[PDB]
RNA sequence: CGCGACCUCAGAUCAGACGUGGCGACCCGCUGAAUUUAAGCAUAUUAGUCAGCGGAGGAAAAGAAACUAACCAGGAUUCCCUCAGUAACGGCGAGUGAACAGGGAAGAGCCCAGCGCCGAAUCCCCGCCCCGCGGCGGGGCGCGGGAAAUGUGGCGUACGGAAGACCCACUCCCCGGCGCCGCUCGUGGGGGGCCCAAGUCCUUCUGAUCGAGGCCCAGCCCGUGGACGGUGUGAGGCCGGUAGCGGCCCCCGGCGCGCCGGGCCCGGGUCUUCCCGGAGUCGGGUUGCUUGGGAAUGCAGCCCAAAGCGGGUGGUAAACUCCAUCUAAGGCUAAAUACCGGCACGAGACCGAUAGUCAACAAGUACCGUAAGGGAAAGUUGAAAAGAACUUUGAAGAGAGAGUUCAAGAGGGCGUGAAACCGUUAAGAGGUAAACGGGUGGGGUCCGCGCAGUCCGCCCGGAGGAUUCAACCCGGCGGCGGCCGGCCGUGCCGGCGGUCUCGGCGGAUCUUUCCCGCUCCCGGGGGCGGGGG
RNA sequence: CUAACACGUGCGCGAGUCGGGGGCUCGCACGAAAGCCGCCGUGGCGCAAUGAAGGUGAAGGCCGGCGUCGCCGGCCGAGGUGGGAUCCCGAGGCCUUCCAGUCCGCCGAGGGCGCACCACCGGCCCGUCUCGCCCGCCGCGCCGG
RNA sequence: AGCCGGGCGUGGAAUGCGAGUGCCUAGUGGGCCACUUUUGGUAAGCAGAACUGGCGCUGCGGGAUGAACCGAACGCCGGGU
RNA sequence: CCCAUACCCGGCCGUCGCUGGCAGUCGGCAGAGCGAGAAAGAGAGUGGCGCGGACGCUACGCCGCGACGAGUAGGAGGGCCGCUGCGGUGAGCCUUGAAGCCUAGGGCGCGGGCCCGGGUGGAGCCGCCGCAGGUGCAGAUCUUGGUGGUAGUAGCAAAUAUUCAAACGAGAACUUUGAAGGCCGAAGUGGAGAAGGGUUCCAUGUGAACAGCAGUUGAACAUGGGUCAGUCGGUCCUGAGAGAUGGGCGAGCGCCGUUCCGAAGGGACGGG
RNA sequence: CGACUCUUAGCGGUGGAUCACUCGGCUCGUGCGUCGAUGAAGAACGCAGCUAGCUGCGAGAAUUAAUGUGAAUUGCAGGUUGAUCAUCGACACUUCGAACGCACUUGCGGCCCCGGGUUCCUCCCGGGGCUACGCCUGUCUGAGCGUCGCU
C-alpha cells in the first residue's frame, strides 16, 4: 500500500497525468518485456521500445511467433507500428494496426552506446538490490 | 455547495402582467440565458433550496466509560466460538478461539514468515476467504476513490513492534492493532460484534493489567473497573428446569378450547 | 409568538453572524503543527530544559483563590540580590527575571530565595570554551550525564 | 558704491538615489447607510455592517503599565476555554452586552531626548593604492570637499544612574576575507535527474482477455512491494509505478574546525558626593459621535489652560482626610494568531452534463446594449478508421447491390435510445364526444413445453438377485454415572507468611528511637522541606 | 442546517458528572481517526435558599439533677392522621380400609409492618409585621444574640 | 373545636358502567341549516339570539333532480328480513 | 309483494380487549391430566417379550376466545414499500451477458411495489444487519427541453405592365441577348458625396443552406484580386468650450480655478 | 366491404429521457507566501510550408542559447559531433499602458554623437543616445532697502 503522501493515488489526477505526459515521460511509459534469453542475459527485465527492434506479439488478433521490425513509434497515439502487423482497407491500399507496447515483447535490442549504457545501469542497480537483499 | 452558486446573476420578476409565472427572470440581451428564471429552487440552474453548510455538526463526543464499556463487551464477545462463526470467519479448524502464540512472532520480518505462521495455526482460510470477496464496488463509489472492496480478515494484537506490522502488512484483509490502543472501529468491524482475533502472549498478559479483574482496579488506567453483570446466570433453561423454582408452580393448562 | 409554556429567549442572531463563523475544522493540523514547532525547538537547545527558565512562587491575588499557588512571570530583583544573582545574568543562565512585581512579605522572598539556591545547586553549566573550562562552571564527569527534562523544572506543587 | 560672510529663497537634461501603478483572501486608518426587527413608528435595532477613500506585509496590528486589584496580592502583547448571555445599557420595550481573576498556546526584552562628563572624540561624499566584489564592503594614503556647536558620537533611562576611594575578578568577544573536516529531526537539511521483485506458465471461453480451472510435499512466484493508472472486458506477478534508515550523479544551504586581517580593552561589592525626565500637553467647560460604561468609556472641534512630596487611576456628582498603585503627553521588538487572492500539493460517507463553478467542450467565448453592464447552448462511433473500394439509376441530394466489424440492430451531432407526437401493417369496433366502475359473455396473442392423469409409507401374494440379519470376539470413538488427581471462585479462615527489603498500590493514621538539608539562636537550643520506620 | 429552550424516551456513571480546550503518544494508507492524562477538573451544571441590599442561612422527642427546675448530665432520635400495590402473622381449612400419629405444601377470618403517591395537621430556613422579656463581652455601645 | 381509645357491616333507592391521575401537544378561533321559543323588519333563500340535532368532516335506500328532508351511518363477501 | 352498506346467521382481513395460554419436548432413568359449579395436595412418610411414540418454540414466536371497523383539518404506529451513498456481511451475481429500456407472456401482495419468461443492450450490479441524506410530484399563469390540434389554414393584395423569339442548361413566368409595349419624367426609380457600414467592390466557380415561389441568378457560399498624391483632405489656427502648472480647498481618490494670493523670458541685432 | 375515426400490438420515424462512463467542479487540509520606472497588471498588433479558433511566442516572434534526457514530431510534405521533450541560471523581449519630449492624429519638436549629400559648409536622408512630475543629499549659478563686517 502506499505510504508516501506527496505521490497521488487519485484515479482521475493519474489519468490526467498519463494522458497529458510529455513526451520523454511517454518513452519511459511505453516500456516492452524482453524475451526470456535477453532478461537472463543482460539481467533486466523491461526496456523503453525503439524504432527498429523487433517483436513477438503475445496477445491480441496478431499473436503468433513471427518476428516482427518495428518501423515507427507513434507516442502520441500510445502506439508502435510492427512491419508484418497490417490490414488492408477498401481501396486494397494496407496500413498498419496499432499495437499496445505492453503486449509485446523484444527478441533482440538495437545496441547502441546509450541502449547499453541504460542496459548497465539497470542490471547494476537491480544486483545491488538484490545484494542488499541478501 | 459554494455560498454563492446561483445568485452569480442578477435577475428581477416582470411581475404581474406579461403573462409570466412572476419569478425572478435573467434581465436583457441576446441571448438563451434571457428572461429565463434564475433564483429558486424549481428552475434550471439557480440555488438549491437550503444550502448545505460546511458548519453542520459532522463529529460526536461519546463518553469515555461508554467507549471503555464498548471495547470491553467487544473483547468478551471475540472469545466465544458462535458469535465468531456468525460474524462469518472461518475457524472451524483453529484449535483455540483464544488464540495465543508466544512473542517470537512480534519479531517477524519477512511475510512469507507471516503466511508460514498463519498455515501453521489454520487461519488460512479466512484470508482465502477475503480474497475470494475481494470484488468490485457497486455505484458512484467506483469514480470517488473507493473503487474496490473486500471483506474484513482477522486482527492481530500485538505488544512491541519488532517488524511485526511490516511482516503481516501485505496480507490483504490482515488488522494489526497495540494491545494498549485499541479501537472499537477496528475490533468490531460494522457495528457487529464478534471479530477473529490473535494475541500474543505479552498483550494477553498486559490485558488484565489493562482493564482490571473483578477484584482489582485497572492499572495503568486512573481509575476503572470491568461493568457489573446485571445478571449473573444467564442460563434461562436452567433457571426455569430448576427444582426450587418448579416445586412453586401451578399445573400448565396446554388444552385448547375452542369456539 | 410564545408557545403555552416555555422560556423567553434572546438569540443573539440578528446580524450576519453566517459571514463570521469560525469552524474548526484545521484543529488536529494546528495541533500537529504545534508539536512538531515544538520538538523541533526543543531539538535546538540541546541540554536546556525544553519548558524553559525556571519561575517563581507566587499566590493568587483573589479571595477566591488567594489559598492556591501559581507559577509566576519572574523572579524580581530584590530575590534576585538577596540570593546572589545578577540581573542580567539571571536570563543568561536559565532563571526568568521580572521587575515589577514587588515584595509585600518575606515568607514569600524567602520561598523563592530557597527555590533560586535549589536551582543553583541542581543546574549544571557547560564550558564556556569546550576545551578550557573556567573558575565558575562544572566539572568535566558530569557533563556526560545531562540530559533534557520533560515539563517544567521544579514544577509547582500546593 | 564696491568687496566678503551668514540667513532666507530660487534655477537647472547638474552627480547619485527614492515615490507613483497593480493584486487585494487575511491586516491598519477614515467615512459610513437603508432594507429589516420593534407585528405601526421617530429613540433604539440592522450597524460602526454594506457600499465609498486611503496604506502595507508575509503576516498585519498590539506590546513591555500614567495596568489589574483591595487579596497572605498579581505583573508586556497576542490567541483558545471559562468568567457569561453575567455586571451593565435599553420608548428599561424590542433588543444589545463587556471586563478582572482562573487554566492553557507562546514567551524576550529593550532604546532615546533631557540631566552631565569626554580637545566633535561623530557622519556623508570625491581622488589614488591593495582584497574579493551577481545583496558595492574592508584597510591605507590625500594642507580633498561638506555636514555638524541652532549639538554628532561614547557612558547613560526610572529595574535608578554617574563620579571618587577601597577590596575582589581581570580578559575572548565580534566583524571583513580564505581554506578544511565531518554532521544535518522523525529517515541526514533542501532541490533536481537516473534506476532497483514476482506467470503473459498449462488447458478452456472471447471479437479481444485482465475471465474460469490447474500449477504436489515449497499447498505456482514475489511480498518492508496485494495503493493507483494504462494495456482490445474484470491484472500483486504485461508496463509505469508502489515498499524500502534502497542505490548512483549534480547543485545550494545550515552547523563545527583552522588561517589572515580588523575593532575591543571592558567586570563585581562596600563607602562618600552629585543628578534624575517628554506642554497649547494634562486637566476643566461645552458640543457632536461612539461604548455595557450608567451626574459623561473612548475620540474629536472650540474656549480656558497647569503642577512638581507633582500628576494619573481606585466604575455615582462634591468638599475634607488618610491609604493603594503607576510615572502620561518620544521610539523599537520575534512566537503563539488571521488568510474565499497567488504558487505547488494531498484528500473526500460531496455532484455526476437541466447536477457540480456561469464555464468538463475554440467560456467570461458566441451574442445583446451607446455605455455602466448582461451572458449562454454545447461531453460519449468503434478495441482498432478497419470511416464503406467497386457496379448500377439519377443533374444532384439521395438509393439498390458489394464490403469492414462481434455488431452499421454502432455510417462521421454516429453508446443506450423512453414518453409526448406521427407513418405503415395486423386484429377488432363504430349514429347519443370520448373515457370510467361492477357483472358476465364473445373473439384473440401467448402459456400449461397439457391431452388417458398424482405420489407416499406399511403390509399380502408371485417371480428374482445379493457375500446378508441377529447373537459373539477384537479395536477405536462418544454419552452418562461413581473412585484418584487437577483447575477455578464476583467465597470464607489461618501462617512465623513473601526478591535485599523479607511482596506491591493507597491512606487528611502516627513516629523526643528516626535521619538528611535549609533558616533563626550564643559545637549548642527551636521551626520548616525531603528521606526513613 | 446551526444555536437556544422545554418535555418524552434509550445508554453510562451516580452526590457526583463531563475533557468539549490543551498536552503525551516513533505525526500522517485507513489515521484530520483511536488511546492515555487524574496534582491537566481550571471550569460548567448539580449538591441551599432567601433578601433591593447590608446580610442571614434549613428538626428535635423522653428520664435523673431545685414542676412554684435556674440549670448539668442519662439518653432516644429526623414528625403525626387518613388512604395505600406488595410482604408478615394467622382462627380456622385442603380426603378415601379404618385407627394413632406426623412431615411438607397449598387455603384462609382477622390482625400486623406499611413503598411510591395524594390529601390534611404540625415543625425548620430567609424577608417583613406585632408583643415582650432575657442573655454575652477584649473594646458594656445608636453593640451582638 | 381538635385529639386519642372502644363498639357497631342487612355497604341502607332503581338502572348501568372499571376508575383516577400527570405531562407534552397539532389544527381551530369566516360557519350554515332544521322543529320548537324568539328580536328588528311589509317581507326575504334578510339581519340577530336560546335548546337540541344535523351539514361542514358523510358515503348508503327514498324524496325524478338536490350540502341540511325521511330511513339509516359504512371493513370484503353469501343467504334471510 | 319489492329492496339499503340497517338488522339476523355464516366465511375472511384487520384493530382492540382478555395487561388470556404455551419453557411440560417433565419418555424402559418415562407414564402423557390440571374444563372442572363450589378458596385450597392424582401430598410424603410412622404406629394399632418387541427398545417404541407426528408438528412445535424466528418467546420481537406460536396459539385461543369475545367485541368492534365512517372520516376533512390534525396526531400517532407499522411498512420483507421505494431512491442515493457509507460500515459490515452474502467463499453473492455477471462477456455462457450487468445496468437501462420494451412486452397481447406466468404470478405475488389490500397497497406502496415486486418476482420470473421473451426481446434489445454491451460492463457493471444486488440481497440481509446497521449508518447518512440534496430521498418519492399532477398541478405552483412552476423552470428547461421536446411535440401536437389549430392547419396544408390565415396569408405570400401600398406605389398602372407586361409580351414574342433564341441561347445556355437535367431543369426557365423570374437568367442573358434581340424585338415590342410601358413607367420614373431633371424637387427622378438619373449622375456624385458627408455620416454610418467595412470588403458589401471586381473576375471565376457552385447551386448544400439563405434571398418567406423559383432561379442557370445574388449584396449568398468558395477561390483569388483591387484603394498609388508636394498641389484632394487630415496634419496648422482659433471659435463656443475643454484642461495642467502656481495658488486654494479637501479625511481622501481628488476637486475649484485659467490669470486669478506666481522669481512665469532659456530668446536676440550688436559689442567685448 | 371502401374511406374516416378509435383502441392494442409489431415495425419504422420524431425526440433525446434513462443507465453506464468523466483529463470537470465543490469542500476541507498542508507547505510556501514572490509584482512594478532595470518599466508591472491590463490592452493592441503581429509571428507557423500548408493556420481560422484555442494555446505559445515578440521582428532572434508555435521560439535562441545552456543543462538533463536520449531517437523522434506527425494531419500531409521537406530534411548520436545529439531528433524530440523537460528543466531553465545566458540572451532577447514590437505599440499603448503608473507611461516619461509635447499631444493622442501617430501629428510636431529640441539637444548631442555617427553613416549617406557634403568631402563640415551649411541644408536634406538614415541610425543611435537623451529631453515627465515630485522629492532627498551634494555641486554650480544666482536673488534680496534680510542681518552684518572692511572701504
Ligand atoms: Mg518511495
Ligand atoms: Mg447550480
Ligand atoms: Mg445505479
Ligand atoms: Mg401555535
Ligand atoms: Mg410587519
Ligand atoms: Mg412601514
Ligand atoms: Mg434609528
Ligand atoms: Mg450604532
Ligand atoms: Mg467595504
Ligand atoms: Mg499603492
Ligand atoms: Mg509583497
Ligand atoms: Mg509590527
Ligand atoms: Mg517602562
Ligand atoms: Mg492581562
Ligand atoms: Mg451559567
Ligand atoms: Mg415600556
Ligand atoms: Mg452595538
Ligand atoms: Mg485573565
Ligand atoms: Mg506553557
Ligand atoms: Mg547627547
Ligand atoms: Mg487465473
Ligand atoms: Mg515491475
Ligand atoms: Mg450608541
Ligand atoms: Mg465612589
Ligand atoms: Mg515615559
Ligand atoms: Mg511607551
Ligand atoms: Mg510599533
Ligand atoms: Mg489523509
Ligand atoms: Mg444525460
Ligand atoms: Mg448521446
Ligand atoms: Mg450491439
Ligand atoms: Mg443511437
Ligand atoms: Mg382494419
Ligand atoms: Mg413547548
Ligand atoms: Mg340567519
Ligand atoms: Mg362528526
Ligand atoms: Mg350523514
Ligand atoms: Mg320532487
Ligand atoms: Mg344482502
Ligand atoms: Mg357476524
Ligand atoms: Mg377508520
Ligand atoms: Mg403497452
Ligand atoms: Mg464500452
Ligand atoms: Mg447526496
Ligand atoms: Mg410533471
Ligand atoms: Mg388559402
Ligand atoms: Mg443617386
Ligand atoms: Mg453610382
Ligand atoms: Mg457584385
Ligand atoms: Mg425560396
Ligand atoms: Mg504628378
Ligand atoms: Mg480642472
Ligand atoms: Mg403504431
Ligand atoms: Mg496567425
Ligand atoms: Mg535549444
Ligand atoms: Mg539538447
Ligand atoms: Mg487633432
Amino acid at each position: 500500500m502506499k505510504f508516501n503522501p506527496f505521490v497521488t493515488s487519485d484515479r482521475s489526477k493519474n489519468r490526467k497525468r498519463h494522458f497529458n505526459a510529455p513526451s520523454h515521460i511517454r518513452r519511459k511509459i511505453m516500456s516492452s518485456p524482453l524475451s526470456k534469453e535477453l532478461r537472463q542475459k543482460y539481467n533486466v527485465r523491461s526496456m523503453p521500445i525503439r524504432k527498429d527492434d523487433e517483436v513477438q506479439v503475445v496477445r491480441g488478433h496478431y499473436k503468433g511467433q513471427q518476428i516482427g521490425k518495428v518501423v515507427q513509434v507513434y507516442r502520441k497515439k500510445y502506439v508502435i507500428y510492427i512491419e508484418r502487423v497490417q490490414r488492408e482497407k477498401a481501396n486494397g491500399t494496407t496500413v498498419h494496426v496499432g499495437i499496445h507496447p505492453s503486449k509485446v515483447v523484444i527478441t533482440r535490442l538495437k545496441l547502441d552506446k546509450d541502449r547499453k549504457k541504460i542496459l548497465e545501469r539497470k542490471a547494476k542497480s537491480r544486483q545491488v538490490g538484490k545484494e542488499k537483499g541478501k | 455547495v459554494s455560498e454563492l452558486a446561483g445568485h452569480q446573476t442578477s435577475a428581477e420578476s416582470w411581475g404581474t402582467g406579461r403573462a409570466v409565472a412572476r419569478i425572478p427572470r435573467v434581465r436583457g440581451g441576446g441571448t438563451h440565458r434571457s428572461g429565463q428564471g434564475a433564483f429558486g429552487n424549481m428552475c434550471r440552474g439557480g440555488r438549491m433550496f437550503a444550502p448545505t453548510k460546511t458548519w453542520r455538526r459532522w463529529h460526536r463526543r461519546v463518553n469515555t466509560t461508554q467507549k471503555r464499556y464498548a471495547i470491553c463487551s467487544a473483547l468478551a464477545a471475540s472469545a466465544l466460538p458462535a458469535l465468531v462463526m456468525s460474524k462469518g470467519h472461518r475457524i472451524e479448524e483453529v484449535p483455540e478461539l483464544p488464540l495465543v502464540v508466544e512473542d517470537k512472532v512480534e519479531g517477524y520480518k519477512k511475510t512469507k514468515e507471516a503466511v508460514l505462521l498463519l498455515k501453521k495455526l489454520k487461519a488460512w482460510n479466512d484470508i482465502k476467504k477475503v480474497y475470494a470477496s475481494q470484488r468490485m464496488r457497486a455505484g458512484k463509489g467506483k469514480m470517488r476513490n473507493r473503487r474496490r472492496i473486500q471483506r474484513r480478515g482477522p486482527c492481530v494484537i500485538y505488544n512491541e513492534d519488532n517488524g511485526i506490522v511490516k511482516a503481516f502488512r501485505n496480507i490483504p484483509g490482515i488488522t494489526l492493532l497495540n494491545v494498549t490502543k485499541l479501537n472499537i472501529l477496528k475490533l468490531a468491524p460494522g457495528g457487529h460484534v464478534g471479530r477473529f482475533c490473535i494475541w500474543t502472549e505479552s498483550a494477553f498478559r498486559k490485558l488484565d493489567d489493562l482493564y482490571g479483574t473483578w477484584r482489582k482496579a485497572a492499572s495503568l488506567k486512573s481509575n476503572y473497573n470491568l461493568p457489573m453483570h446485571k445478571m449473573l446466570n444467564t442460563d434461562l433453561s436452567r433457571i426455569l428446569k430448576s427444582p426450587e423454582i418448579q416445586r412453586a408452580l401451578r399445573a400448565p393448562r396446554k388444552k385448547i378450547h375452542r369456539r | 409568538a410564545p408557545s403555552r409554556n416555555g422560556m423567553i429567549l434572546k438569540p443573539h442572531f440578528h446580524k450576519d453572524w453566517q459571514r463570521r463563523v469560525a469552524t474548526w475544522f484545521n484543529q488536529p493540523a494546528r495541533k500537529i503543527r504545534r508539536r512538531k514547532a515544538r520538538q523541533a525547538r526543543a531539538r535546538r537547545i540541546a541540554p536546556r530544559p525544553a519548558a524553559g527558565p525556571i519561575r517563581p512562587i507566587v499566590r493568587c491575588p483573589t479571595v477566591r483563590y488567594h489559598t492556591k499557588v501559581r507559577a509566576g512571570r519572574g523572579f524580581s530583583l530584590e530575590e534576585l540580590r538577596v540570593a546572589g544573582i545578577h540581573k542580567k545574568v539571571a536570563r543568561t543562565i536559565g532563571i526568568s527575571v521580572d521587575p515589577r512585581r514587588r515584595n509585600k512579605s518575606t515568607e514569600s522572598l524567602q520561598a523563592n530565595v530557597q527555590r533560586l539556591k535549589e536551582y543553583r545547586s541542581k543546574l549544571v553549566l557547560f564550558p564556556r570554551k569546550p576545551s578550557a573550562p573556567k573558575k565558575g562552571d562544572s566539572s568535566a564527569e558530569e557533563l556526560k550525564l545531562a540530559t533534557q527534562l520533560t515539563g517544567p523544572v521544579m514544577p509547582i506543587r500546593n
